[PDB]
């Protein structure tokens, strides 16, 4: 659930 | 054996003091430890690898990775000459898009996978799970990482990159894992880093150089970055028969470099990783  | 002009943060892994520009290391490089990447995926076509990479496993549609962060922090753990495990062996799990996002049940999922896994390859030194990922807290998300660690796998995790505290973050705020706080060059805790009593020690975590997809690099910055640094350097240890999996983390925490950094928050760990080489 990123985007890290 | 001895990296010259290395980028800065295997120079500052192998340091006292920051500033070096040489990575200095046992030749051993941790050969015959194995590190999972769960993350995008790896391009293992590149170069960099050697051929020492490998999907294994892949939520999606395909393997591949079309982001570049998985083959980003891979690099990091273990290519050539961005690595700081030279000769491990990586395994690539992919559980986020290629937009760099996962549902948590995915991620959940490629835990349980790993932990399984492992026990079909021969990594006689000993086995990393790297997870450079994270989201809102999640009790079946820290239990996942718990269950991982449980296993047998030396679990690193990325705090976070909210400038907060990492207690509410998953799965950073698992304590039976390790948790990693990102610092620059100069010594002072990323701006971006979580912090709080979670932590249990800081890595290279701004502008840092390693492998891209299309077989390219290019620096980029977080406690994503951070985080394969020190999975790098357990299975480093692992290899040198320093440390095991269970205590890893601690003996990371113990042999770490300490008080060096600036910016870091009262409750917060001041504990930089650390291989302590001497040649
Ligand atoms: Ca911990």
């Amino acid at each position: 659930v990123l985007l890290h | 054996a001895a990296q010259t002009n290395a980028p800065w943060g295997l120079a500052r892994i192998s340091s006292t003091s920051p500033g070096t520009s040489t990575y200095y290391y046992d030749e051993s490089a941790g050969q015959g430890s194995c590190v999972y990447v769960i993350d995008t995926g790896i391009e293992a076509s590149h170069p960099e690898f050697e051929g020492r990479a490998q999907m294994v496993k892949t939520y999606y549609y395909s393997s591949r990775d079309g982001n570049g962060h998985g083959t980003h922090c891979a690099g990091t753990v273990g290519s050539r000459t961005y690595g700081v495990a030279k000769k491990t062996q990586l395994f690539g799990v992919k559980v986020l898009d290629d937009n760099g996002s996962g549902q948590y049940s995915t991620i959940i999922a490629g835990m349980d996978f790993v932990a399984s896994d492992k026990n079909n390859r021969n990594c006689p030194k000993g086995v990393v799970a790297s997870l450079s990922l994270g989201g809102g807290y999640s009790s079946s998300v820290n239990s996942a990482a718990a269950r991982l660690q449980s296993s047998g796998v030396m679990v690193a995790v990325a705090a976070g990159n909210n400038n907060a505290d990492a207690r509410n973050y998953s799965p950073a705020s698992e304590p039976s894992v390790c948790t990693v706080g990102a610092s620059d060059r100069y010594d002072r805790r990323s701006s971006f880093s979580n912090y709080g009593s979670v932590l249990d020690i800081f890595g290279p975590g701004t502008d840092i150089l390693s492998t891209w997809i299309g077989g390219s690099t290019r620096s980029i910055s977080g406690t994503s970055m951070a985080t394969p640094h020190v999975a790098g350097l357990a299975a480093y240890l692992m290899t040198l028969g320093k440390t095991t999996a269970a205590s890893a983390c601690r003996y990371i925490a113990d042999t770490a470099n300490k008080g060096d950094l600036s910016n870091i928050p009262f409750g917060t760990v001041n504990l930089l990783a650390y291989n302590n080489y001497q040649a």
